RNA sequence: CUCGAUGUUGGAUCAGGACAUCCCGAUGGUGCAGCCGCUAUUAAAGGUUCGUUUGUUCAACGAUUAAAGUCCUACGUGAUCU
């Protein structure tokens, strides 16, 4: 009762770590579409609250929800009060659930938009250098353009499918 | 296996020997190419100090190794099971193969200190009192080098130097 | 001089305290730092450190699914790496294309 | 006992033991034999 | 992290290189309309 | 400096170390102990 | 969570107690688990300067076990200050003088190197056995698991696994072993 | 309770009148300092429990003082005692079976000849003393050209160091 | 039966591929502490002739008794007890800046 | 390194340290009978003299001693002295 490659029971017969079963993929592809349409209904019938959404937007990446203001570090081409919408959408998440893009969430899917509210500059920000014993020292200072926005709403859509 | 008893009645001594109960290895080894009882039972590398239940089998009542003639182990794994029943041992996971006491002896109290994978004899080692720069560092050695050869699970190898 | 040079090191602490915050929420959940980054970036979901410290403060839900996604991909790659090609690519270890 | 970095029996009584982490040289024919691995 | 593994699937070895991720348009007006492209 | 020839065994240059510990003899490693099979 | 400000600024920043069994363990594994707990590092909230380290209770520090030859080998050493005050002793003499003094020592040199690592001793609670104060004990909230697997010994196996495990070998039937 | 190997009793407080010289039965002159008990009294007991010691402790008291120079707390302790304040008191570790009720008086026949003890005491003041009174250094010869030094330290350390050891013997109270 | 997290402490996470496979759903409802692993709330804590007044057993400690007293209370050194001069107190900001 | 100065022999005073130990302790060997020695292992807690000539460190000599150790400390120490 001992196969070819049988290994009596030591501390280091086996890995330490627990065997791993991962389900089946046909019934695993039956419970994901279960899952997601759950979720859609839960869209469908608005069983969700307040909603919060990580946006790519000028390099950065912003974890923002309604009524949120984010300061950009450039100017943008905007006048004040435009509303526009942010586009990159990697993740929107409510109390019960969470999309995620791969690495982006369809537009259908979500929609996020924002209002320039102010455009300003940041305060003074030295610039200096200095070497000791080369009579070396300059100094500059710098102020950079900025851009306030207020996120106005995320809104989602029963596109899951 | 044979024991040996010695009965005195009288003015007469009596040495005898009578052969009791011999274990047998188990049927069907998963390897019967194997040339030791280590590696016809796909053992090789895969045993640690710990593994009493596999250590026990290769020792003598009172804790003593058993030859390689007779148990017919190769000279690695003899050194490599030497060894292990040595830190086993060490570390008490043999309470019931100590030394023989003779009669009339009772070992004083002396102070409990837990221990494992213990390389050599307690009374046998110095203090580390110079510790040595950190490029010329005096070691304290963990385990066996003779088990560096373990299958390793982690991507870190064993470290036997501390 | 200091004001100057400290942008450099404000930059490097603020991803060291997101590091050891990160390390501590997968901790929570049995899972060490470079797993679950390296496994979410395989299930290509690109959230940067800031915002990943951010959602283990604050959305606690939404990162125990993310330790639960970054688990279940490292489980799908010991069973690929274990297996000799006879197997699928794992529902998750499935990668997008762009073109 | 002397100290010695290569320890070599002298006469065939001479015994090579391990004691104290340490080999020895013991001989009871001549004890002028013992050697102490330095 | 995940460079290695990004070049093995014909990606960029840093995410902010080629890709939707960082070429696709940041923003554009809420009634439709397309942004101005991006400098960068 | 040193002479290219010396009494002692001259520290290397870390990158000629690098090399070395890089290009060291592997000996080839069977599958089974040879010791294991009939 | 729809709690009152000043409760939930409360509860997120509260002390945790946890229960540490050091017996048979290694002191540095358990020092590494300490840290780790004194400092707050366990916290998603982590900052340095936010003091939000927890209390860690150690028990039965007695009957921690070194690997290899450290109770021999392994020496800690002092100076009280004065002409010929430097002192050097043993790990195992300085565990028989003093039953916490090792996993303190321990703890200690893991922490950072500044002045709140004073305060965060001041959260170590070290007990030699398994007794604890009472009041300590209602304190305590989890208990976390030992770093090290403690081996079975051969008389702690049952016949179930002792028969599981295969003779490997015939001795001879005329050997009197 | 009877005494038993590995007991240790109470100790006395006593006044030093002075000394005087005995004549042994063989010629020989030993001096001696005579301790006179005055108003001795057993004051508190501790239970070994308590002490935060490994023994329990008896406290004694030695010679009547005015009540009206002590802190309030002492004259209610002693109020409570019903004795009068004592200038003096000392703590001795005794043993379980040789405790005393407090309030117990203490008389010279508690020692007997032939006995040996230990007498501790403060050491007469000497105030702030140099080098040569209070630890005994050889200072420095009175001519030879020796410039305002004769009573001096000297070198107090080496130069490597550049410091002074913890413990180095100083001018100091004596 | 497999589940990559335990399901018993903070939510049930169940995670879910679109049937493009492009978006990754993740259902996360809350789990509810149970009845049963709740204790119950310690709601629990003479002809006297005299009227029971309060009684004020705050005696006041020195400076190293009451720091001992404060240090051993949170678990502290006792540096932190100690005040601060002028120069620090005064540099203080009273008014400082509030986000939410 | 120091010359907009890091005071240069021996001694006095006070000594900190190493052990490759002069004495005292514990051991192995001996061409170790004993008494004395020789050699090696271990040991740095404690101790290690006073004099004549010489500026001397040294050296010689007188008389002792259980022994009159070897060295480092800016060839320890002059904001302490000479
Ligand atoms: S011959 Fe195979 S392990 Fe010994
Ligand atoms: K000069
Ligand atoms: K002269
Ligand atoms: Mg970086
Ligand atoms: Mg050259
Ligand atoms: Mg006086
Ligand atoms: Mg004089
Ligand atoms: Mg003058
Ligand atoms: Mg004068
Ligand atoms: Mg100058
Ligand atoms: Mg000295
Ligand atoms: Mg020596
Ligand atoms: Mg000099
Ligand atoms: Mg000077
Ligand atoms: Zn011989």
């Amino acid at each position: 009762s001992y196969l070819p490659g049988y290994v009596p029971k030591t501390s280091l017969s086996s890995p330490p770590w627990p065997e791993v079963v991962l389900p089946d993929p046909v019934e695993e592809t039956r419970h994901h579409a279960e899952v997601v349409k759950k979720v859609n209904e839960m869209i469908v019938t608005g069983q969700y609250g307040r909603l919060f959404a990580v946006v790519h937007f000028a390099s950065r990446q912003w974890k923002v929800t309604s009524e949120d203001l984010i300061l950009i570090g450039n100017e943008l081409d905007l006048a004040c009060g435009e509303r526009i919408r942010l586009e990159k959408v990697l993740l929107v998440g409510a109390d019960n659930f969470t999309l995620l893009g791969k690495p982006l969430l369809g537009k259908d899917l979500v929609r996020v938009e924002a209002t320039v509210i102010e455009k300003t500059e940041s305060w003074p920000r030295i610039i200096m250098r200095f070497r000791k014993r080369k009579n070396f020292k300059k100094k500059r200072i710098v102020t950079t353009p900025q851009t306030v926005l207020r996120i106005n709403s995320i809104e989602i859509a029963p596109c899951l499918l | 296996f044979r024991e040996v008893v010695e009965t005195q009645e009288g003015k007469t001594t009596i040495i005898e020997g009578r052969i009791t109960a011999t274990p047998k290895e188990s049927p069907n080894p998963p390897n019967p190419s194997g040339q030791c009882p280590i590696c016809r039972w796909n053992l090789k590398h895969k045993y640690n100090y710990d593994d009493v239940l596999l250590l026990s089998q290769f020792i003598r009542p009172h804790g003593g190794m058993l030859p390689r003639k007779i148990t017919g182990l190769c000279q690695e794994e003899h050194r490599k099971i030497e060894e292990c029943v040595k830190m086993a041992h060490r570390a008490g996971l043999l309470p019931n193969h100590r030394p023989r006491l003779p009669e009339g002896v009772v070992p004083k109290s002396k102070p409990q200190l837990n221990r494992y994978l213990t390389r050599w004899a307690p009374g046998s080692v110095k203090p580390i009192y110079k510790k040595g720069p950190r490029w010329n560092r005096v070691r304290m050695p963990v385990g066996s080098p003779l088990l560096r050869d373990n299958v390793c699970y982690s991507r870190t190898p064993w470290k036997l130097y501390h | 001089v200091k004001c100057t040079k400290a942008r450099y090191l404000k930059k490097k602490n603020m991803r060291t305290l997101w590091i050891n915050r990160i390390t501590a929420a997968s901790q929570e959940h049995g899972l060490k730092y470079p797993a679950l980054i390296g496994n979410l970036v395989k299930c290509q979901v690109e959230l940067n450190r800031k915002v990943l410290a951010d959602l283990a403060i604050y959305e606690p839900k939404t990162f125990k699914s993310l330790a639960a996604l970054a688990s279940r991909r490292r489980h799908e790659g010991f069973a690929a790496a274990l297996g000799d090609g006879k197997e699928p690519e794992g529902i998750f270890s499935r990668v997008v294309q762009y073109h | 006992f002397k100290n010695k970095t290569v320890l070599k029996k002298r006469c065939k009584d001479c015994y090579l033991v391990k004691r104290r982490g340490r080999w020895y040289v013991y001989c009871k024919t001549h004890p002028r034999h013992k050697q102490r691995q330095m | 992290a995940g460079g290695q593994w990004r070049l093995q699937q014909g990606l960029a070895a840093n995410p902010s290189g080629y890709g939707p991720l960082t070429e696709l348009p940041d923003w554009s007006y809420a009634d439709g309309r397309p942004a101005p492209p991006m400098k960068g | 400096g040193s002479k290219a020839v010396t009494r002692h065994r001259r520290v290397m240059h870390f990158q000629r170390q690098k090399l070395m510990a890089v290009t060291e003899y592997i000996p080839p490693k069977p599958a089974i102990h040879p010791s294991c099979l009939p | 969570s729809s709690f009152s400000r000043a409760p939930q600024q409360w509860a997120t920043f509260a002390r945790i107690w946890y229960l540490l069994d050091g017996k048979m363990q290694p002191p540095g594994k358990l020092a590494a688990m300490a840290s780790i707990r004194l400092q707050g590092l366990h916290k998603p909230v982590y900052h340095a300067l936010s003091d939000c380290g927890d209390h860690v209770v150690i028990m039965n520090t007695r009957h921690i076990a070194f690997s290899g030859n450290k109770w021999e080998q392994k020496v800690y050493s002092s100076h009280t200050g004065y002409p010929g005050g430097f002192r050097q002793v043993t790990a195992a003499q300085l565990h028989l003088r003093d039953p916490v003094a090792i996993v303190k020592l321990a703890i200690y040199g893991m922490l950072p190197k500044n002045l709140h690592r004073r305060t965060m001793m001041e959260r170590l609670h070290l007990f030699p056995d398994e007794y604890i104060p009472e009041d300590i004990l209602k304190n305590l909230v989890e208990e976390l698991p030992q770093p090290r697997k403690i081996p079975k010994r051969l008389d702690e196996y049952t016949q179930e696994e002792i028969d599981a495990f295969p003779r490997l070998w015939t001795p001879p039937e005329d050997y009197r072993l | 309770h009877p005494w038993e190997p590995g007991s240790f009793r109470v100790g006395l407080i006593a006044l030093k009148l002075g000394m005087m010289p005995l004549w042994t039965k063989d010629g020989q002159k030993h001096v001696v300092t005579l301790l006179q008990v005055q108003d001795c009294h057993v004051l508190k007991y501790t239970s070994k429990e308590n002490c935060n010691g490994k023994m329990a402790t008896l406290s004694v008291g030695g010679k009547t003082v005015s009540r009206f120079r002590k802190a309030t707390s002492i004259l209610e302790f002693y109020r409570e005692l019903g004795l009068p304040p004592k200038q003096t008191v000392k703590i001795f570790n005794i043993t379980d079976n040789a405790a005393i009720k407090p309030g117990t008086p203490l008389y010279a026949a508690h020692f007997r000849p032939g006995q040996y003890v230990d007498v501790t005491a403060k050491t007469i003041g000497k105030g702030f003393q140099g080098v040569m009174k209070r630890w005994g250094f050889k200072g420095q010869p009175a001519t030879h050209g020796q410039t305002k030094t004769h009573r001096r330290p000297g070198a107090v350390a080496t130069g490597d160091i550049g410091r002074v050891w913890p413990g180095t013997k100083m001018p100091g109270k004596m | 039966t497999y589940s990559p997290l335990p399901d018993d402490y903070n939510c049930n996470v169940e995670l879910a591929l679109t049937s493009d496979g492009r978006t990754i759903v993740c259902y996360h409802p809350s789990v509810d502490i149970p009845y049963e692993h709740t204790k119950p709330i310690p709601r629990p804590d003479h002809d006297q002739v005299l009227k029971t007044r309060l009684e004020e057993k705050v005696e006041h400690l020195e400076e190293g008794p009451m720091i001992e007293q404060l240090s051993k209370m949170f678990f502290t050194t006792k540096h932190r007890w100690y005040p601060h001069g002028r120069y620090h107190r005064c540099r203080k900001n009273l008014n400082p800046p509030k986000d939410r």
